[PDB]
Protein backbone atom coordinates (compact mmCIF):
# COMPACT_ATOMS: atom_id res chain seq x y z
CA UNK A 1 0.00 0.00 0.00
CA UNK A 2 3.30 2.45 0.37
CA UNK A 3 6.59 1.13 -0.99
CA UNK A 4 9.44 3.56 -0.80
CA UNK A 5 11.26 4.37 -4.10
CA UNK A 6 15.04 2.93 -4.60
CA UNK A 7 16.83 5.33 -6.49
CA UNK A 8 19.57 5.46 -8.62
CA UNK A 9 21.66 8.65 -10.03
CA UNK A 10 24.50 7.98 -12.68
CA UNK A 11 25.20 8.87 -16.28
CA UNK A 12 24.96 6.72 -19.38
CA UNK A 13 28.34 7.05 -20.39
CA UNK A 14 31.52 6.98 -17.95
CA UNK A 15 31.84 10.32 -17.14
CA UNK A 16 34.72 12.44 -18.33
CA UNK A 17 34.65 16.44 -17.24
CA UNK A 18 33.81 18.45 -20.02
CA UNK A 19 32.51 15.48 -22.45
CA UNK A 20 28.43 15.93 -23.14
CA UNK A 21 26.69 12.71 -21.12
CA UNK A 22 23.17 11.26 -20.20
CA UNK A 23 22.47 12.07 -17.02
CA UNK A 24 19.90 9.03 -15.44
CA UNK A 25 17.54 8.79 -12.31
CA UNK A 26 16.09 5.16 -11.92
CA UNK A 27 13.42 5.09 -9.59
CA UNK A 28 12.11 1.86 -8.61
CA UNK A 29 10.22 -0.10 -6.08
CA UNK A 30 7.81 2.14 -5.67
CA UNK A 31 3.67 1.67 -4.72
CA UNK A 32 1.33 3.64 -5.22
CA UNK A 33 2.34 4.51 -9.02
CA UNK A 34 2.08 8.66 -8.51
CA UNK A 35 5.81 9.83 -8.44
CA UNK A 36 7.16 13.35 -8.71
CA UNK A 37 10.80 13.12 -9.55
CA UNK A 38 12.69 16.22 -10.33
CA UNK A 39 16.60 16.53 -11.44
CA UNK A 40 18.67 19.43 -10.31
CA UNK A 41 21.67 20.88 -11.56
CA UNK A 42 23.60 22.93 -8.43
CA UNK A 43 20.01 22.78 -6.56
CA UNK A 44 18.04 24.62 -9.23
CA UNK A 45 15.69 22.58 -11.03
CA UNK A 46 16.55 21.26 -14.84
CA UNK A 47 13.71 22.46 -17.04
CA UNK A 48 13.73 19.56 -19.64
CA UNK A 49 13.60 15.94 -18.07
CA UNK A 50 12.34 13.02 -19.65
CA UNK A 51 10.46 9.76 -18.22
CA UNK A 52 9.40 6.77 -19.50
CA UNK A 53 6.43 5.31 -19.47
CA UNK A 54 4.58 3.84 -16.64
CA UNK A 55 6.08 0.16 -15.95
CA UNK A 56 5.88 -2.24 -13.29
CA UNK A 57 7.83 -5.20 -12.47
CA UNK A 58 6.91 -8.88 -11.35
CA UNK A 59 6.75 -7.77 -7.94
CA UNK A 60 3.89 -5.83 -8.83
CA UNK A 61 6.29 -2.50 -7.75
CA UNK A 62 6.33 0.75 -10.40
CA UNK A 63 9.38 2.25 -11.76
CA UNK A 64 10.63 5.29 -14.19
CA UNK A 65 13.46 6.29 -15.37
CA UNK A 66 14.06 10.08 -15.63
CA UNK A 67 17.36 11.32 -17.81
CA UNK A 68 18.30 14.58 -19.15
CA UNK A 69 22.14 15.88 -20.63
CA UNK A 70 24.25 16.65 -18.31
CA UNK A 71 28.05 17.97 -18.87
CA UNK A 72 29.67 17.00 -16.19
CA UNK A 73 32.55 19.26 -14.43
CA UNK A 74 34.88 19.69 -11.39
CA UNK A 75 32.68 21.78 -9.72
CA UNK A 76 28.84 21.25 -11.05
CA UNK A 77 26.24 18.87 -8.53
CA UNK A 78 23.59 16.96 -10.00
CA UNK A 79 20.89 15.47 -7.96
CA UNK A 80 17.56 13.69 -8.22
CA UNK A 81 14.95 14.74 -5.71
CA UNK A 82 11.58 12.20 -5.53
CA UNK A 83 8.26 13.01 -3.66
CA UNK A 84 6.22 10.04 -2.93
CA UNK A 85 3.28 9.64 -0.42
CA UNK A 86 5.36 6.79 1.33
CA UNK A 87 7.89 9.47 2.03
CA UNK A 88 7.56 12.28 4.57
CA UNK A 89 9.86 14.28 2.54
CA UNK A 90 11.62 14.76 -0.62
CA UNK A 91 14.62 12.14 -1.16
CA UNK A 92 17.71 14.24 -2.95
CA UNK A 93 20.02 11.98 -4.17
CA UNK A 94 23.24 13.86 -5.59
CA UNK A 95 25.10 12.01 -8.47
CA UNK A 96 28.42 10.64 -7.52
CA UNK A 97 31.00 9.73 -10.15
CA UNK A 98 32.64 6.78 -8.58
CA UNK A 99 29.02 4.95 -8.48
CA UNK B 1 13.82 -20.18 -23.51
CA UNK B 2 11.00 -17.67 -24.43
CA UNK B 3 8.36 -15.92 -23.22
CA UNK B 4 5.21 -13.72 -23.64
CA UNK B 5 3.49 -11.55 -20.61
CA UNK B 6 0.83 -8.28 -20.77
CA UNK B 7 1.37 -6.29 -17.46
CA UNK B 8 -2.33 -4.22 -17.14
CA UNK B 9 -2.64 -1.56 -14.86
CA UNK B 10 -5.57 0.56 -14.17
CA UNK B 11 -5.76 3.38 -11.93
CA UNK B 12 -8.40 4.99 -10.63
CA UNK B 13 -9.20 8.91 -10.07
CA UNK B 14 -11.20 10.67 -7.33
CA UNK B 15 -14.13 12.77 -9.30
CA UNK B 16 -15.63 12.38 -12.44
CA UNK B 17 -12.77 10.84 -14.40
CA UNK B 18 -12.24 7.08 -15.08
CA UNK B 19 -9.52 5.17 -14.23
CA UNK B 20 -5.94 5.12 -16.18
CA UNK B 21 -5.76 1.96 -18.21
CA UNK B 22 -2.70 0.97 -19.51
CA UNK B 23 -1.44 -2.00 -20.65
CA UNK B 24 1.66 -3.40 -21.76
CA UNK B 25 3.05 -6.12 -23.91
CA UNK B 26 6.40 -8.55 -22.94
CA UNK B 27 8.26 -11.11 -25.51
CA UNK B 28 11.58 -12.34 -23.85
CA UNK B 29 11.20 -9.61 -21.39
CA UNK B 30 11.35 -7.05 -23.59
CA UNK B 31 8.42 -3.89 -24.24
CA UNK B 32 6.71 -4.87 -27.90
CA UNK B 33 3.13 -3.18 -27.79
CA UNK B 34 1.46 -0.75 -25.50
CA UNK B 35 -1.95 0.66 -25.20
CA UNK B 36 -2.54 4.05 -22.38
CA UNK B 37 -6.13 5.24 -22.33
CA UNK B 38 -4.73 8.86 -21.43
CA UNK B 39 -3.25 8.50 -24.56
CA UNK B 40 -4.53 11.15 -27.01
CA UNK B 41 -6.42 8.76 -29.66
CA UNK B 42 -6.13 5.39 -27.03
CA UNK B 43 -4.81 2.63 -29.48
CA UNK B 44 -2.50 -0.42 -29.56
CA UNK B 45 0.62 0.98 -30.17
CA UNK B 46 3.86 -1.30 -31.69
CA UNK B 47 6.99 -0.82 -29.07
CA UNK B 48 9.48 -3.23 -31.16
CA UNK B 49 10.13 -2.64 -35.17
CA UNK B 50 9.45 -5.99 -36.01
CA UNK B 51 5.76 -5.19 -34.63
CA UNK B 52 5.34 -2.44 -37.96
CA UNK B 53 5.05 -5.70 -39.93
CA UNK B 54 1.54 -6.15 -37.82
CA UNK B 55 -1.56 -4.82 -40.32
CA UNK B 56 -4.31 -2.50 -39.71
CA UNK B 57 -6.69 -5.36 -38.66
CA UNK B 58 -4.17 -6.52 -35.90
CA UNK B 59 -3.94 -3.28 -33.98
CA UNK B 60 -7.51 -2.71 -34.50
CA UNK B 61 -8.35 -6.33 -32.93
CA UNK B 62 -6.20 -5.64 -30.23
CA UNK B 63 -7.57 -2.59 -29.45
CA UNK B 64 -10.77 -3.51 -29.09
CA UNK B 65 -9.37 -6.11 -26.18
CA UNK B 66 -7.95 -2.81 -24.62
CA UNK B 67 -11.26 -0.83 -24.71
CA UNK B 68 -13.06 -4.33 -23.23
CA UNK B 69 -10.14 -4.58 -20.62
CA UNK B 70 -10.70 -1.21 -19.26
CA UNK B 71 -14.32 -1.85 -19.06
CA UNK B 72 -13.56 -5.29 -17.08
CA UNK B 73 -10.87 -2.92 -14.79
CA UNK B 74 -13.32 -0.34 -14.00
CA UNK B 75 -16.02 -3.14 -13.08
CA UNK B 76 -13.72 -4.80 -11.04
CA UNK B 77 -12.14 -1.65 -8.87
CA UNK B 78 -15.97 -0.85 -7.95
CA UNK B 79 -16.42 -4.19 -6.72
CA UNK B 80 -13.41 -3.95 -4.48
CA UNK B 81 -13.68 -1.09 -3.19
CA UNK B 82 -16.73 -2.81 -1.71
CA UNK B 83 -15.41 -6.07 -0.62
CA UNK B 84 -12.71 -3.63 1.39
CA UNK B 85 -14.87 -0.73 2.91
CA UNK B 86 -12.49 1.90 0.52
CA UNK B 87 -13.79 5.37 -0.53
CA UNK B 88 -13.44 6.51 -4.25
CA UNK B 89 -11.98 9.55 -2.87
CA UNK B 90 -8.80 8.06 -2.81
CA UNK B 91 -6.99 6.30 -5.75
CA UNK B 92 -7.00 2.56 -5.96
CA UNK B 93 -4.48 0.54 -8.30
CA UNK B 94 -5.64 -3.12 -10.15
CA UNK B 95 -2.66 -4.70 -11.96
CA UNK B 96 -2.77 -7.84 -13.76
CA UNK B 97 -0.04 -10.38 -15.39
CA UNK B 98 -0.78 -13.05 -17.55
CA UNK B 99 0.73 -14.88 -20.31
CA UNK B 100 3.12 -17.98 -21.09
CA UNK B 101 7.21 -19.68 -20.72
CA UNK B 102 8.17 -21.93 -23.23
CA UNK B 103 11.30 -23.90 -24.00
CA UNK B 104 13.84 -23.89 -26.34
CA UNK B 105 11.68 -26.36 -28.76
CA UNK B 106 8.85 -23.48 -28.12
CA UNK B 107 6.23 -25.66 -26.55
CA UNK B 108 4.36 -24.86 -23.24
CA UNK B 109 6.30 -24.86 -20.12
CA UNK B 110 4.13 -22.35 -18.44
CA UNK B 111 0.89 -20.25 -18.31
CA UNK B 112 0.17 -17.12 -15.70
CA UNK B 113 -2.72 -15.31 -14.50
CA UNK B 114 -2.01 -13.28 -11.74
CA UNK B 115 -3.86 -10.06 -9.78
CA UNK B 116 -2.87 -7.64 -7.51
CA UNK B 117 -4.66 -5.27 -5.73
CA UNK B 118 -2.54 -2.21 -3.98
CA UNK B 119 0.19 -3.45 -5.20
CA UNK B 120 0.05 -6.87 -3.08
CA UNK B 121 -0.99 -10.11 -4.62
CA UNK B 122 -4.92 -10.72 -4.59
CA UNK B 123 -5.67 -14.00 -6.85
CA UNK B 124 -4.04 -16.43 -8.95
CA UNK B 125 -4.40 -19.31 -11.21
CA UNK B 126 -2.16 -22.53 -9.99
CA UNK B 127 0.12 -23.64 -12.75
CA UNK B 128 -2.33 -26.87 -12.87
CA UNK B 129 -4.66 -24.09 -14.66
CA UNK B 130 -7.58 -24.76 -13.35
CA UNK B 131 -7.74 -23.63 -9.21
CA UNK B 132 -7.16 -20.54 -7.94
CA UNK B 133 -4.84 -19.38 -4.93
CA UNK B 134 -7.13 -16.35 -3.08
CA UNK B 135 -4.94 -14.02 -0.97
CA UNK B 136 -6.74 -13.04 1.65
CA UNK B 137 -10.75 -13.11 2.94
CA UNK B 138 -11.88 -10.83 0.25
CA UNK B 139 -10.21 -12.41 -2.76
CA UNK B 140 -11.71 -15.89 -1.35
CA UNK B 141 -15.16 -13.87 -2.55
CA UNK B 142 -13.61 -14.18 -6.28
CA UNK B 143 -12.43 -17.62 -6.18
CA UNK B 144 -15.34 -18.82 -4.91
CA UNK B 145 -17.65 -16.99 -7.69
CA UNK B 146 -14.85 -17.64 -10.24
CA UNK B 147 -15.00 -21.64 -9.41
CA UNK B 148 -18.84 -21.64 -9.84
CA UNK B 149 -18.55 -19.81 -13.25
CA UNK B 150 -15.88 -21.88 -14.42
CA UNK B 151 -13.64 -18.70 -15.14
CA UNK B 152 -10.43 -20.59 -15.26
CA UNK B 153 -11.19 -22.92 -18.41
CA UNK B 154 -11.58 -19.67 -20.61
CA UNK B 155 -8.02 -18.70 -19.19
CA UNK B 156 -6.16 -22.18 -19.71
CA UNK B 157 -7.43 -22.15 -23.69
CA UNK B 158 -5.98 -18.42 -23.79
CA UNK B 159 -2.81 -19.64 -22.09
CA UNK B 160 -1.65 -22.87 -23.68
CA UNK B 161 -3.79 -21.44 -27.55
CA UNK B 162 -3.31 -18.20 -28.30
CA UNK B 163 -0.76 -17.38 -26.14
CA UNK B 164 1.58 -20.21 -27.80
CA UNK B 165 0.85 -19.55 -31.28
CA UNK B 166 1.15 -15.66 -31.43
CA UNK B 167 4.14 -16.08 -29.40
CA UNK B 168 5.63 -18.34 -32.18
CA UNK B 169 4.77 -15.77 -34.44
CA UNK B 170 6.62 -12.95 -32.69
CA UNK B 171 9.42 -15.11 -31.97
CA UNK B 172 9.78 -15.76 -35.79
CA UNK B 173 9.49 -12.51 -36.69
CA UNK B 174 11.29 -10.53 -34.27
CA UNK B 175 14.39 -13.85 -34.49
CA UNK B 176 17.13 -11.13 -35.71
CA UNK B 177 16.24 -8.38 -33.03
CA UNK B 178 15.55 -11.28 -30.13
CA UNK B 179 18.96 -13.04 -30.91
CA UNK B 180 20.68 -10.04 -30.56
CA UNK B 181 22.74 -9.08 -27.72
CA UNK B 182 25.26 -6.32 -26.73
CA UNK B 183 28.62 -7.55 -25.15
CA UNK B 184 29.34 -5.75 -21.59
CA UNK B 185 32.21 -3.53 -21.75
CA UNK B 186 34.62 -3.70 -18.68
CA UNK B 187 37.10 -1.63 -16.05
CA UNK B 188 38.00 -1.40 -12.11
CA UNK B 189 38.02 1.18 -10.44
CA UNK B 190 39.70 2.52 -6.99
CA UNK B 191 38.82 4.28 -4.17
CA UNK B 192 37.49 -0.42 -2.35
CA UNK B 193 37.97 -2.09 -5.67
CA UNK B 194 34.80 -1.69 -8.32
CA UNK B 195 34.28 -3.53 -11.46
CA UNK B 196 31.96 -2.15 -13.93
CA UNK B 197 30.30 -3.99 -16.64
CA UNK B 198 28.62 -1.05 -19.48
CA UNK B 199 26.36 -1.48 -22.27
CA UNK B 200 25.33 -5.09 -22.03
CA UNK B 201 22.43 -6.38 -23.60
CA UNK B 202 20.20 -8.67 -22.40
CA UNK B 203 20.20 -7.84 -18.51
CA UNK B 204 21.08 -11.08 -17.00
CA UNK B 205 24.87 -10.85 -15.77
CA UNK B 206 27.33 -12.36 -13.40
CA UNK B 207 29.93 -10.16 -12.06
CA UNK B 208 31.88 -11.85 -9.43
CA UNK B 209 35.51 -10.80 -7.46
CA UNK B 210 31.52 -7.89 -1.70
CA UNK B 211 29.10 -5.01 -2.37
CA UNK B 212 26.11 -5.08 -5.87
CA UNK B 213 24.35 -2.31 -7.08
CA UNK B 214 20.70 -3.33 -9.01
CA UNK B 215 21.00 -3.73 -12.45
CA UNK B 216 19.91 -0.67 -14.37
CA UNK B 217 19.15 0.76 -17.94
CA UNK B 218 21.33 2.75 -19.01
CA UNK B 219 18.46 4.42 -21.41
CA UNK B 220 19.75 3.32 -24.83
CA UNK B 221 18.21 0.24 -24.64
CA UNK B 222 21.40 -1.37 -22.80
CA UNK B 223 22.25 -1.96 -18.79
CA UNK B 224 25.05 -1.51 -16.51
CA UNK B 225 25.78 -3.06 -13.00
CA UNK B 226 28.89 -2.97 -10.57
CA UNK B 227 30.47 -5.11 -7.65
CA UNK B 228 33.14 -4.02 -5.49
CA UNK B 229 35.43 -5.05 -2.05
CA UNK B 230 37.70 -5.06 0.59
CA UNK B 231 41.53 -4.69 -0.51
CA UNK B 232 46.72 -7.18 -7.63
CA UNK B 233 45.42 -10.41 -5.71
CA UNK B 234 41.69 -9.60 -6.78
CA UNK B 235 37.11 -9.78 -11.12
CA UNK B 236 34.74 -11.66 -13.62
CA UNK B 237 32.03 -11.07 -15.89
CA UNK B 238 29.77 -13.63 -17.52
CA UNK B 239 27.39 -12.52 -20.15
CA UNK B 240 25.55 -14.37 -22.90
CA UNK B 241 27.04 -11.31 -25.44
CA UNK B 242 30.60 -12.13 -24.99
CA UNK B 243 32.94 -14.35 -27.27
CA UNK B 244 34.23 -15.58 -23.78
CA UNK B 245 34.13 -14.38 -19.78
CA UNK B 246 36.11 -11.19 -19.14
CA UNK B 247 38.38 -10.92 -16.70
CA UNK B 248 40.41 -7.91 -14.95
CA UNK B 249 42.06 -6.87 -12.18
CA UNK B 250 42.99 -2.66 -11.34
CA UNK B 251 44.94 -1.19 -13.96
CA UNK B 252 48.19 1.16 -13.42
CA UNK C 1 -2.05 -11.54 -28.78
CA UNK C 2 -4.05 -10.10 -24.99
CA UNK C 3 -7.07 -11.42 -23.89
CA UNK C 4 -10.22 -10.96 -22.73
CA UNK C 5 -10.65 -11.65 -19.03
CA UNK C 6 -13.95 -13.00 -18.12
CA UNK C 7 -15.71 -12.96 -14.89
CA UNK C 8 -15.32 -9.80 -12.70
CA UNK C 9 -13.30 -9.49 -9.66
Amino acid sequence: IQKTPQIQVYSRHPPENGKPNILNCYVTQFHPPHIEIQMLKNGKKIPKVEMSDMSFSKDWSFYILAHTEFTPTETDTYACRVKHDSMAEPKTVYWDRDM
Amino acid sequence: PHSMRYFETAVSRPGLEEPRYISVGYVDNKEFVRFDSDAENPRYEPRAPWMEQEGPEYWERETQKAKGQEQWFRVSLRNLLGYYNQSAGGSHTLQQMSGCDLGSDWRLLRGYLQFAYEGRDYIALNEDLKTWTAADMAAQITRRKWEQSGAAEHYKAYLEGECVEWLHRYLKNGNATLLRTDSPKAHVTHHTLRCWALGFYPADITLTWMELVETRPAGDGTFQKWASVVVQNYCRVYHEGLPEPLTLRWER
Amino acid sequence: ASLWNGPHL
